[PDB]
């Protein structure tokens, strides 16, 4: 019964596998089983799109802004593993925001 | 966040390649 | 061979039309860009951006449906340019889908 | 080797960067 | 959007930027063909220094190119060329290429 | 100290550590000038089609990245031989590099 929140860290599935930060609304998410999400990466480089996650959450790494992707996380059956802070999902949003000229 | 900023800081030593989410799943259309 | 796409291009993808939200800055030296899929209309597309006629290729841009990938592996190939309000209505619900 | 082959196996996920060689040393041009 | 092309000379803007013609920004002609360099943001480049003292590895440069010197052909270099900000110079006559290849290759064992 | 990279050998060069590299200019000229042309080793092996892998007896671990040929300081850099790639190494690399090089 669960439903990916907003800034949710969630485990997901790929043919558990991969970390992602939830982006979405689970008002959105819930409905259609879809959700748009950034990849959790250990591999840190200083590549500009890079969020540093904060130490203690249970998963490390950075966030790679501009990987974000419309994700089916029903399929890939999304667990819960932590949240992320909300200075976090706004450098994600914000990064994000400005490669896609919003 | 200023784009040409960011994009200025881009190199070819710190890209970061498609992630592999493997096969599409679902509702994924693409 | 040189074409990079832009934003606001509708390309030909291999997995097939898709518009580009990211510019060619960044498109061109990532090989990567963020796109949106374009399709027939239906109920359970609930973000949707109608496509004008003779664009080469007819039908709603997916908004909700972005993702990032890789445009080089998939030889990108364009088609047209979309108008600029096709693209500003695209990242106006793309924008609200993700929490900006 | 066919260089068309050679390039279209080079994918943004399979790069490598410039090599990190450091500073300039010794009788090094660039 | 400029992607440098086999035959080209370049503008190379190496991290002294201050100084000018004293600090690190350097004419190359570029070896490797834009659907690499374009991709990879990389490319093959010989440095093109200004005073030939007649080495059997420098390539002189033909005149009125809007760039003179001499070609380092055994100095070639993989580098990154988006980060260095490369701007278009002249292009190269093709003997020019040849030569530099020919010699880069017997330094290579090719 | 009397040692001079020939070609085909692998060689350890230091850079501010240090990462094993394959030498293509032939002793000749690396001794005269100092300098040498040299191919890095790379640990990360990705399916790049300039890889060129190492017979696994010559204990190199990583690939050959044979589009990131550059000249070096060798003496600088404090050149040492781990090692000896057999010539069908080489003729892969110099392949592949002179493909790129249009030659």
């Amino acid at each position: 019964d669960y439903v990916p929140d907003a800034g949710h860290l969630v485990w997901l599935n790929f043919t558990g596998r991969r970390p992602a930060l939830v982006l979405s609304p689970a008002a959105y998410n819930g409905v259609t089983g879809l959700m748009q999400a950034c990849p959790v990466t250990s591999r840190a480089k200083g590549y500009p799109f890079e969020v540093t996650l904060p130490a203690h959450l249970g998963v490390s790494g950075v966030v790679l802004a501009d990987h974000c992707r419309s994700l089916d996380w029903r399929s890939r059956r999304a667990e819960q593993l932590a949240e992320a802070p909300a200075d976090v999902l706004a450098e994600v949003r914000g990064k994000l925001g400005s490669l896609l000229g919003m | 966040y200023d784009l040409a900023a960011l994009l200025a800081e881009m190199t070819p030593e710190n890209l970061h390649g498609e992630t592999d989410w493997g096969a599409l799943e679902g509702r994924e259309e693409w």
